[PDB]
């Protein structure tokens, strides 16, 4: 179909012009909520502390990449610290940094991992993955966090976004290197 | 007495993609209203259908008449997300996270030449195993194709179909794969008034029945 | 919704499991996609 | 056979703020009647709304005409629970246990001068980023303000509003915070009959729509 | 009430879980708060 | 309080043939349509009833008139899946995976001689404990038997019955077992026009009431 | 069906436990078996 592309109005076509059909599609796997609803490893704690910042997610992982594909987002959160450690503790967004959690929410370990559920605690209606605040581009606020955890020992930290909502899509780039080759190619799983 | 219970081996270990929730620990928090917030998106394919992204032809998003060569081929590339022309597209961006796909694709061509410069183009889908990939409009006319000429409407949209032995194809290419298992798409210029180039911006979007399955975090090096 | 599916249920109350949403006083992209032109500009023949 | 059960990792550890009860061990105890016991309270904010507490101005709860200075400013302080003037108030006392708040506040002014001593005052809410904080009634009149004079009623009550980009503000001040993110409240004396002081007792209480969220035990040093 | 929320329930009987209250023969501060004057003393203009 | 539970010893260990399912980990996968796919089978015995397979008589599927010997016995073998004649049959193939069976069997005989070559055959079921296994049609006629002659129809089908003290018999033979606990089946040639062989292809299939029980993986050496 | 038998049930949803089958728009061997001739060719006597 010819069209006046300048106006930017969407155009989506079948194969019917050429005599074709349309297959039945089931896009369950491209559902945003479903996609982000899994645990992603963000790394290890530091002095047995870790600020819960979704921007800590590895940017080439499925979750890190998708989260960054949106300008704004909202979600609740689940945490799981795996490692040999006794107890993970937590403080909400806006609390002063402490020397010891003592009395704030504390959860004891069970068979080497501590997993628990948290609520969105920011003071904003939604958070952003980018924020052009005083950083004049020429050709992230304190508040953007989900609290902080305190642990008894070093552990691997995993975050899981629950009830996720994304707004204003942003680019998602391929991360494999073509080298000089035209096609990309790798070894895919095959019977040995 | 009390309820007898059998604890099972192999069940219970930490899981990263499990269908259950963690135990709560901090209640009664009411969020700020996020009513009517704009730009919400629900499925990657809705944005993928509506927003075409730029193909890359050695550094530029456009195909062109070009210099020396009596070659009518503006572009001919493997129908593959891993092809270098597809490298900077949202479709290839997303595809790196799924193992398989099925469905149609839409290629869009926007003509950029001045009012008095006229041309006539053609695009064809070349199936796998085709031998000497056609280099001429004449030969390529034997494939599923579309011819169109310039005029009042600058843009033309083409539907790259889905043919394969199987219902789904892979987004990645196995190391031992000499030819494109999915064939190629060739874009030719039948004729042009003026040899001074007229740039055609090429773009790609998901077709109405396109689909991805099997999310994968292909992570690293 | 999401990637959670227990035919049975959830043991703890809603006010503890999740944060409660509020309102004052909607899928842009679905709508945008829905609105795309899928016809034919000009006249068709044969 | 018996019920197969999967014991999950990460679940079960001791928790200090969990939503479940411990197993009982000593039954059948009936308590003495505590029917009609007076002074019961249910929510800290009910007492916080009804009982204003004293601000501190360098050791005393009152603001005053004062000695030498043609300065009409009786007090100007950061709208912050951590400001030193708020130091001994029930509101700041409670606020140390919550991370965020939202809502209005009420400031009360009780005049203490003799019958023949007359004055006229004004209080304004200065928003953040305001530059040279106004030092004169004249300049301060450009802000949300209230002017009142002495007479039969000794007390005047003012409502400190809530403006911010966000729906909630923090009760604490981050180390790197040069100016008050919430602005200031300035109390000025427009005029006074007699330079011999007339003390104005200042007091603070929660507004009808004030609210605290996120309990925290900020404990220690 | 309080900070306990199990959609399901409690396994042991009430007489074991808690102490039983008794009566002979009421939120002062809520009432006190409710009673506060929130109007305007004097006449309003404009 | 919470639900008291008693964890039981002896319950819970990994099991390879247990009646429960494992916990899921990867949801929402919809398979390609496999509607109308041909050749589906549901029970091994349906294919076992419908498809007879070849017996082996020292390298060949047929029994024959033969050379020198005034011996009318074409074949006489133990009613046993482990007999060497049954060695390459689907029935014996399957039987190695079950401990017991019961039921009837069908033996089929297809005559292969030229039009002018005529013969007359007989097959009998010899019960256990029978003494000198009959070597002549005359003697064998005293057993459950069937006689048939050649003609327009090339094939004849016989039903090997089930007699035993027990309701089920074993598919395998114990080491200390001198005689066939299930008896034998003897195939005799009463007479033949021409001594130049006429080959009779022998085949075996499950009877309508045949049955296997107790699956076993008899694995290895 | 198969070798699974819990009088009670299954805890996780179907979309997680198994793959979902689809259709476009049947036991050959049972039918084949059913169709076998089980009579007598020719005439019977006595």
């Amino acid at each position: 179909t010819t069209s006046a592309g300048e106006g930017a109005d969407p155009v989506t076509t079948d194969a019917s012009a050429h005599g074709g059909d349309t297959r039945t599609t089931r896009r369950a796997h491209t559902d945003v909520t479903f996609l982000l609803d899994r645990f992603t490893l963000v790394g290890k704690t530091n002095d047995n502390k870790l600020v819960l910042d979704l921007l800590s997610t590895k940017e080439k992982s499925l979750v890190g990449a998708l989260l960054r594909a949106a300008t704004y987002y909202f979600s609740d959160l689940e945490v799981a610290c795996v490692g040999t450690n006794a107890w993970v503790g937590w403080t909400p967004n806006g609390s002063p940094v402490l020397t010891e959690v003592g009395d704030n929410p504390v959860v004891f370990s069970r068979r080497g991992t501590t997993r628990f559920a948290l609520p969105y605690t920011a003071p904003h209606r939604v958070l952003a993955t980018v924020y052009n605040g005083d950083c004049k581009y020429k050709p992230i606020p304190t508040t953007f966090n989900y609290g902080m955890i305190y642990t008894q020992a070093e552990v691997d930290v995993y975050l899981r976004m629950k009830r996720a909502e994304l707004y204003c899509p942003r680019p998602v780039l391929t991360h494999y290197d073509h080298n000089g080759r035209d096609r990309y190619k790798t070894t895919l799983v095959k019977p040995a | 007495g009390i309820l007898p219970v059998a604890v099972s081996d192999g069940y219970g270990g930490f899981q990263n993609t499990d269908p259950k929730t963690s135990d709560p620990v901090y209640g009664h928090v009411y969020n700020p209203a996020r009513t009517l917030y704009p730009g919400r998106f629900t499925n990657l394919l809705d944005v993928a259908e509506a927003c075409p992204t730029l193909l890359d032809f050695n550094g530029v998003p456009y195909v062109q008449t070009q210099s020396n060569s009596g070659s009518k081929v503006l572009a001919c590339f493997d129908l593959a997300f891993g092809h270098k022309n597809m490298k900077n597209t949202y479709m290839s961006g997303l595809a790196q996270y799924f193992a398989q796909y099925s469905g149609t694709l839409n290629l869009h061509f926007m003509y950029t030449g001045p009012t008095n410069n006229k041309a006539k183009y053609m695009v064809a889908y070349i199936p796998p195993g085709t031998h000497p990939l056609p280099e001429t409009p004449e030969m390529a006319s034997h494939c599923y194709h579309a011819e169109w000429d310039t005029g009042l409407n600058s843009t033309f949209t083409f539907t790259v179909p889905y043919f394969s032995a199987a219902d789904y194809a892979y987004t990645y290419a196995d190391e031992p794969e000499q030819a494109s298992v999915q064939g190629w798409v060739g874009v030719y210029q039948i004729t042009d008034t003026h040899e001074k180039d007229g740039a055609v911006i090429v773009t790609v979007s998901a077709g109405p029945d396109f689909e991805f399955r099997m999310p994968i975090s292909p992570s690293r090096q | 919704s999401g990637n959670t599916g227990s035919i049975i249920n959830n043991y703890y109350m809603q006010q503890y499991q999740n944060s409660m949403d509020t309102q004052l006083g909607n899928d842009w992209f679905s709508k945008l996609a829905q609105s795309a032109f899928s016809g034919l500009v000009g006249a068709l023949l044969a």
